[PDB]
């Protein structure tokens, strides 16, 4: 669903989808080719 | 304690429309999504649809397009499901479930269940007759008694033993459809000290017609 | 403890090149199939690091710490059990110390009184402790072995704005070439300046008659140079390009 995001102080607008890519366990978030946030880790438990 | 509430049974003819109620309490109504689960016996579970209640936006199955219509009520915190022209294969057991979203979507809570029987028949009050052996060969130390419940519609019917006094040693049997009517029997085994002391009666409560029949054995 | 070994002799500061090595993950942000330019203090490519070998030949120099160093240590019997960081090497100022008792890694910042050449079989007394750290449990062996070297360990110890960051990657393989990247491990907000460092060596015997095995380690220096990194779909850096070298 398109909703407002606030993730650990970082904001955004979009949808939440599954992640098929292997990521670092220490990764807070990541960026796309446009250098904006395409992927985020949950702060409470480690989930992407 | 969040608990979803549904009515027990609904009766509808084919070609008409039926409406169901799922009542949510203990949690805010616009913070979750509502899922509808169809259970036909022997086939397994089937998935009807999923609706965001705040935006009133629906996600439906491809086979189930135009059969179901999902609407919500934000004031009463109650989700609805409206079916359009059900068939004989559409008689099933309907559930509603709250989906708590953290990573994977599980099914956290469930409703009480609703059995919808689709047919053109009319609601018949039950005819309850007692079943007694009438004699004894004195080969057993316990007494077996029974009741006979026939001529009713729709199923299920509530059959209790002495208004729910005996919770042990009872058997509940399924109904058999014959000529738009249902027939089920039940049995009990009581010891020989109880049977002259207490009188076993047939207490049958029909929830559809609101008729309670008390017949003593 | 205070009495040093009598078997230590003087060895030369030979030199060994570092081909592509010294490249780590500059951030934790995942990027896919792009070219990114990062300005941070790195190792210059095709430079020289000073060749150190401990085998009755012992080498423990004292080298200054300006901005950052890279430690590439090629071991078998795991001789280096720790490191001593600090400035004036006495109890007047604050120092940083890594203590590995082989159950875990204990890193504390206290007032550290030092020996002139402290050995392992590191301090007389300690107080005024501003920092304590307890790592994950593991198990290692102090048994001395001599022969070929089957693994490679590379350490990144840097000071950026008071923060002390540790980057490490372990891979199996006197310095074979190649290219790899170093995953993050732990970041320590210390905030204490460090002007010098020295190498701790764990010993064994069948500090007087204690001896050691055979291992080598390398010490690099860091300069402000910009690299271009290659990112695949999995986020592993396969290439590094130094701009002003060629």
């Amino acid at each position: 669903k398109c909703v407002n995001f606030n993730f650990n102080g970082l904001k955004g607008t979009g949808v939440l989808t599954e992640s098929n890519k292997k990521f670092l366990p220490f990764q807070q978030f990541g960026r796309d080719i446009a250098d904006t946030t395409d992927a985020v880790r949950d702060p409470q438990t480690l989930e992407i | 304690q969040v608990q979803l509430q549904q009515p027990g049974a609904e009766l509808v003819r084919p070609g008409a429309s039926v409406k169901l109620s799922c009542k949510a309490s203990g949690y805010s109504f616009t913070r979750f999504w509502m899922n509808w689960v169809k259970q036909r016996p022997g086939q397994g579970l089937e998935w009807i649809g999923m609706i965001h209640p705040s935006d009133s936006e629906t996600r439906l199955n491809q086979k189930f397009k135009d059969k179901a219509t999902l609407t919500v009520d934000k004031s009463s915190t109650t989700a609805y499901m409206q079916l359009s022209s059900p068939t004989s294969e559409d008689s099933a057991v309907y559930y509603c479930a709250r989906k708590d979203y953290d990573y994977d979507a599980w099914f956290a809570y469930w409703g009480q269940g609703t059995l919808v029987t689709v047919s053109a028949a009319k609601t018949t009050p039950p005819s309850v007759y007692p079943l007694a052996p009438g004699s004894a060969a004195q080969t057993n130390s316990m007494v077996t008694l029974g009741c006979l419940v026939k001529g009713y519609f729709p199923e299920p019917v509530t059959v209790t033993w002495n208004s729910g006094s005996l919770s042990s040693g009872v058997h509940t049997f399924p109904a058999v459809l014959q000529s738009d009517l249902y027939t089920l029997s039940s049995s009990v085994t009581v010891p020989s000290s109880t049977w002259p002391s207490e009188t076993v009666t047939c207490n049958v409560a029909h929830p559809a017609s609101s008729t309670k029949v008390d017949k003593k054995i | 403890q205070c009495v040093n070994l009598t078997t230590r002799t003087q060895l030369p500061p030979a030199y060994t090149n570092s081909f592509t090595r010294g490249v780590y993950y500059p951030d934790k942000v995942f990027r896919s199939s792009v070219l990114h330019s990062t300005q941070d203090l790195f190792l210059p490519f095709f430079s020289n690091v000073t060749w150190f070998h401990v085998i009755k030949r012992f080498d423990n120099p004292v080298l200054p710490f300006n901005d950052g160093v890279y430690f590439a240590s090629i071991e078998k019997s795991n001789i280096i059990r720790g490191w001593i960081f600090g400035t004036t090497l006495d109890s007047k100022t604050q120092s940083l110390l890594i203590v590995n008792n082989a159950t875990n890694v204990v890193i504390k910042v206290c007032e550290f009184q030092f020996c002139n050449d402290p050995f392992l079989d590191v301090y007389s007394s300690a107080n005024n402790c501003t920092f304590e750290y307890v790592s994950q449990p593991f198990l290692m062996d102090l048994e001395g072995k001599q022969g070929n070297f089957k693994n490679l360990r590379e350490f990144v110890f840097k000071n950026i704005d008071g923060y002390f960051k540790i980057y490490s990657k372990h891979t199996p393989i006197d310095l074979p070439q190649g290219f790899s990247a170093l995953e993050p491990l732990v970041d320590l907000p210390i905030g204490i300046n460090i002007t010098r460092f020295q190498t701790l060596l764990a010993l064994h015997r069948s500090s007087s008659g204690w001896t050691a095995g055979a291992a080598a380690y390398y010490v690099g220096y860091l300069q402000p140079r910009t690299f271009l990194l290659k990112y695949n779909e999995n986020g592993t850096i396969t290439d590094a390009v130094d701009c002003a070298l060629d």
